């Protein structure tokens, strides 16, 4: 199974640059989709980064272009690069990696605990 | 209102400045707010009405009558002491009720009536108080109206009339204007949506709406007295009448002895004031107000006082599966087609962002017709819509749309345009619309239907395999059934999708696997509550295997558990339903009428139920439960209005605390009743024996008045305030009758009063061994009774625990009141004016110590018999 720990995260102001990093204990080539899911403070859950089996990287509509994903196979630690997020776009950023199961209808979706990002002061 | 009702919507947007699809800019929002005002109409009196409302309690009238009787014979100090007692008890009652009402209003203000309004042309979440006239607001299913709504489009809108008209008759709204539930074109304040979706601008907010007078009237009514409050009003009246009989017998015994008429009239008025529980309804109100305060501290909005006492009697908690035990977050994860080919779906949330992969590669568009047809049957069919990655309608319909927008088939939702629709109902268990292509108007309309799998496979005629349509057979039903059972046992909610040219001519296409995660914090909670003697169940509209698997992951399902369907539960009569219902922990395929029948079946057995549910299907069952609970973050406003309790943090650790505090209310009440009754019988039998004995009465009328302040004022209200204990929480829930004065409690009361009377008699006779009459002996017995009273008060602090094992730091008010009574008694001993008015002179330190030990005797015997009872229990 994949245990997810998020590194390099924490709340940053609007207009800043940082590199997210999520460590997965399990394999990635057998996985179906390495995804990053946002959870806004007080609001519902969307995503911020996602790459699947079809080699089509998914960028959300609020963060199209300015939020980018990169990953490799051997290091077992997918990154996420964000540029100039918004106060309404702040969230506690989760991690999600699942495999491809058609015999077993199992929830192979495992979430990480993530790290919280919130913009209050501005300045 | 009516002038705008007969006015066209274009002329409405011409009279008042608004944009039909883009809403109002925030500058125009502030401009309209500066003139029209906020949504709250004026203001909602505690200094005058709330203080004078406490004086119409019957015991308070009788004590005021005793005070004015003392006024008639003109003793000032007696009347002002009775009035001081009355003022203190109504002051603590008024301050606790005022604090509880203010905290209740603060918590009801903390949750706002939220609105789904397009201020800038995009879907935004705003509050009801933030709305200005001219703003267009989207209306969801189970949403309270934000303002007075004039609707420019309504594909399907339904508005209830029970809020204002008082009728439960269903009502609909018409988009076309009507000249001159008075008018269906204009939506009304206070109502809620029961079905369908619509969008509309607002014509006025706050005072200018006509229907504000109904809200003004509904604020006028006061909360009726709880059955606990009436029961202890009866208890106080019967204690008053028993004390009146005893005092009248004393007065007749007194008349024969011939003791001064005025002095014994004062002693009888003082004894009547003392022994009457003037602080019993005040302590019940204080306990209920503090319980409401703790519920606000436990993030629960309690609308009415009787809920706080009925949660203590709770022994069954029914619930729903989606929105209550699972977070009502739904997403399609697995697709099984009618062909037999299987698709797994990627992603979590109501998003357009996911992948569908078959046989090891992805599929999109019209690559494979089976999955594309299944996905398309999942966009046009859903009444709900997804806008800007936010869910508007019901969470399951959104899941398929999220899947529809995952696979890349969003725009067919718009291309198709419906004419007549078949709405979803909980009893019906299925959904259907017939729509026509925008570009292909020559092609005939075709129906799409989604619903429970059994009803879906019953309704459709044929199926699809290898891209070809063939008639449904029994083996196809068998393979679809086993597949559906596999999805359910895995923990995946099943929706079966079918399409056909006409209703009843439909054709089955496949299944979608909708997953919902269990709500975090429910499993440990349900383990704790089941360990605390409650029986939490599961009433569901979903399948057997889904509900069973969710109950198993949550721990609700034992290894040998019985689960009864809806047809079986309407088959059985009520008595064997009551017999079989404690074994059942999973009900499934249950309509809201089935939920009401379960609630009534547990209600017939004397079991107090607490439905914790969320939904718009029928909230009359939430009114049918003894406690109605609704969730705050994901909770529709119809079930929020119907609920007797609303929790905003949505954890099952709070409903757990509500039962705990409802249990502790009766224990604090037991403390008050024990203490006051023990000292009332002690003083009453003291005066009875001495007046009968021909001995001089040991206590004076002012002394009995000070004893009344001790026995009913803050020294007794402190014992009504004492915090709960975790060990008395673990005791099983009690029956509907309060059963307060138990045989053990009455035995304890008689034991404590007997020790107090014997010690007072011993000291009185010891000071009367030389056969002289002096104020020294009467202040000796006064101090003895007062120290006995505080020791019996400390013995009354916990019923099932020793006095030493609890500690004096648990109740700060008890320490303050005990110190105040001790300092007041010492001022009665020492102050020469208080010495004159109480017929008292000073004592010695060693005499005070000897009295302190002699009154410690009752505490020692009390802890001895409590330890003996505890060891007998072990
Ligand atoms: N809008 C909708 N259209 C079609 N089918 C729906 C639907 N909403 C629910 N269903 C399905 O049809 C049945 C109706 O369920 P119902 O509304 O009575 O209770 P429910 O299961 O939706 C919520 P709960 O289990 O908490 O009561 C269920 O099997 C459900 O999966
Ligand atoms: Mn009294």
């Amino acid at each position: 199974q994949v245990q997810l720990q998020e590194s390099g995260g924490g709340l940053v102001q609007a207009g800043g640059s940082l590199r997210l990093s999520c460590a997965a204990s399990g394999s990635i080539f057998g996985a179906d989709w390495m995804g990053w899911y946002r959870q806004a403070p007080g609001k519902e859950r969307e995503f911020v980064a996602g790459i699947g089996h079809g080699a089509s990287t998914y960028y959300a509509d609020s963060v199209k272009g300015r939020f980018t994903i990169s990953r490799d196979n051997a290091k077992n630690t997918v990154y996420l690069q964000m540029n100039s997020l918004k106060p309404e776009d702040t969230a506690v950023y989760y991690c999600a990696v699942q495999y491809t199961q058609y015999r077993s209808y199992d929830s192979l979706l495992y979430w990480g605990q993530g790290t919280q990002v919130t913009v209050s002061s501005g300045s | 209102s009516k002038k705008a009702s007969e006015l066209p919507v274009s002329e409405v947007a011409s009279i008042l400045q608004a944009d039909l699809q883009n809403g109002l800019n925030k500058c125009e929002v502030s401009h309209r707010r500066a003139f029209h005002g906020w949504n709250e109409f004026d203001i909602s009196e505690p200094l005058w009405k709330k203080y004078i409302s406490q004086f119409k309690n019957p015991l308070i009238m009788l004590l005021l009558a005793s005070a004015v009787i003392s006024v008639l014979m003109h003793q000032f100090d007696d009347a002002v002491s009775i009035t001081v007692a009355i003022l203190i008890v109504v002051t603590v009652a008024f301050v606790q009720e005022y604090r509880s009402e203010k905290s209740l209003e603060e918590l009801s203000k903390l949750v706002p009536p939220e609105c789904h309004c397009v201020r800038e042309g995009k879907l935004e979440h705003t509050l009801a108080r933030d709305l200005v006239p001219g703003d267009t607001v989207c209306l969801s299913v189970g949403d309270r109206v934000p303002a007075d709504l004039r609707l420019f489009e309504a594909v399907d809108l339904s508005i209830d009339e029970s809020s204002l008209t008082g009728e439960t008759t269903p009502c609909s709204k018409v988009t076309a204007p009507q000249p001159a539930a008075s008018r269906s074109n204009i939506a009304f304040m206070g109502t809620l949506v029961r079905c369908g979706k619509a969008k509309g601008v607002v014509i006025g907010t706050g005072e200018n709406s006509e229907f504000g007078e109904v809200f003004k009237m509904m604020q006028a009514e006061e909360a009726p007295k709880t059955p606990l409050q009436k029961s202890m009003d009866l208890l106080g009246k019967q204690l008053s009448f028993y004390s009146f009989g005893i005092i009248g017998i004393i007065m007749l015994v007194g008349w024969l002895l011939g003791k001064d008429i005025l002095e014994m009239f004062t002693i009888s008025v003082s004894l009547a004031v003392a022994a009457i529980p003037e602080g019993l309804p005040i302590v019940v109100t204080v306990t209920l107000a503090l319980g409401v305060m703790r519920m606000v501290k436990k993030r629960a909005i309690v609308k009415k006082l009787p809920i706080v006492e009925t949660l203590g009697c709770c022994n069954v908690i029914c619930s729903d599966k989606t929105g209550t035990l699972t977070k009502n977050e739904m997403t399609v994860t697995h697709i099984f087609t009618s062909d037999g080919l299987h698709a797994e779906v990627t992603g979590v949330g109501y998003n357009q962002f996911g992948e569908v992969i078959v046989d090891g590669d992805v599929v999109h568009g019209f690559y494979n017709p089976a999955v594309s047809r299944i996905v398309e049957a999942g966009c046009v069919c859903n009444d709900a819509v997804i806008r800007n990655n936010t869910l508007m309608g019901k969470p399951t319909e959104g899941a398929l749309i999220a899947l529809a927008m995952k696979m890349g088939l969003d725009g067919l939702q718009q291309d198709y345009i419906r004419k007549a629709e078949y709405p979803f109902s909980s009893e019906q268990k299925w959904m259907a619309v017939k729509c026509v292509h925008r570009t292909q108007q020559d092609r005939p309309e075709i129906c799409f239907m989604k619903g429970a799998y059994e009803q879906v496979i019953k309704y459709c005629t044929t199926y699809q395999s290898k891209g070809q349509t063939l008639t449904l057979t029994q083996q196809q039903r068998d393979v679809y059934q086993q597949e559906k059972a596999r999805m359910g046992s895995a923990g995946l909610r099943v929706l079966a999708l079918a399409s056909g040219p006409e209703l009843g001519q439909l054709t089955f296409l496949g299944l979608v696997g909708i997953i919902d995660p269990p709500r975090t914090g429910v499993k440990e909670a349900v383990t704790t509550l089941i360990a605390s003697g409650v029986s939490i169940k599961m009433i569901t509209g979903d399948s057997q295997e889904t509900a069973v698997a969710i109950a198993s992951r949550l721990g609700l399902y034992s290894k040998t558990s019985q689960s009864v369907s809806g047809e079986e539960i309407d088959a059985m009569d009520v008595q064997q339903l009551s017999q079989i219902v404690p074994k059942v922990a999973v009900f499934y395929r249950a309509s809201p009428r089935h939920k009401m029948k379960i609630i009534k079946s547990l209600q017939k057995n004397g079991s107090v139920v607490a439905m914790t549910g969320d939904g718009v299907n029928d909230a009359v069952a939430l009114k049918a439960a003894d406690i109605g609970v609704a969730m705050g973050q994901t909770g529709t406003d119809v079930c929020k209005e119907a609920a007797d309790m609303i929790l905003v943090d949505d954890d099952f650790q709070t409903i757990m605390s509500a039962i705990e505090e409802g249990k502790g209310i009766y224990n604090n009440i037991k403390n008050f009743v024990r203490f006051q009754l023990s000292t009332s019988i002690a003083a009453l039998t003291l005066i009875s024996l001495a007046t009968l004995m021909n001995f001089p009465n040991p206590l004076n009328a002012m002394q009995i008045l000070w004893i009344n302040i001790i026995m009913d004022g803050p020294p007794a209200q402190s014992l009504g305030v004492e915090p709960v204990d975790k060990d008395v929480i673990r005791k099983p829930p009690r029956n509907w009758k309060d059963s307060i004065l138990t045989k053990n409690l009455i035995l304890k009361i008689l034991v404590s009063s007997i020790i107090i009377v014997c010690g007072t008699l011993f000291v009185f006779w010891r000071e009367l061994r030389d056969n002289v009459i002096t104020p020294r002996d009467t202040t000796m017995t006064f101090t003895c009774f007062v120290f006995f009273d505080m020791f019996n008060a400390l013995s009354s602090r916990s019923q099932t625990k020793s006095v030493f094992e609890i500690g004096l730091c648990s109740n700060r008010m008890f320490c303050y009141a005990v110190l105040g009574s001790i300092m007041g008694q010492l001022l009665v001993i020492y102050f020469p004016p208080l010495q004159k008015v109480f017929q008292t002179e000073s004592l010695s330190i060693l005499d005070l110590l000897f009295l302190l030990g002699l009154t410690s005797s009752v505490c020692i015997v009390a802890e001895i018999i409590k330890k003996v009872e505890r060891s007998r229990e072990k």
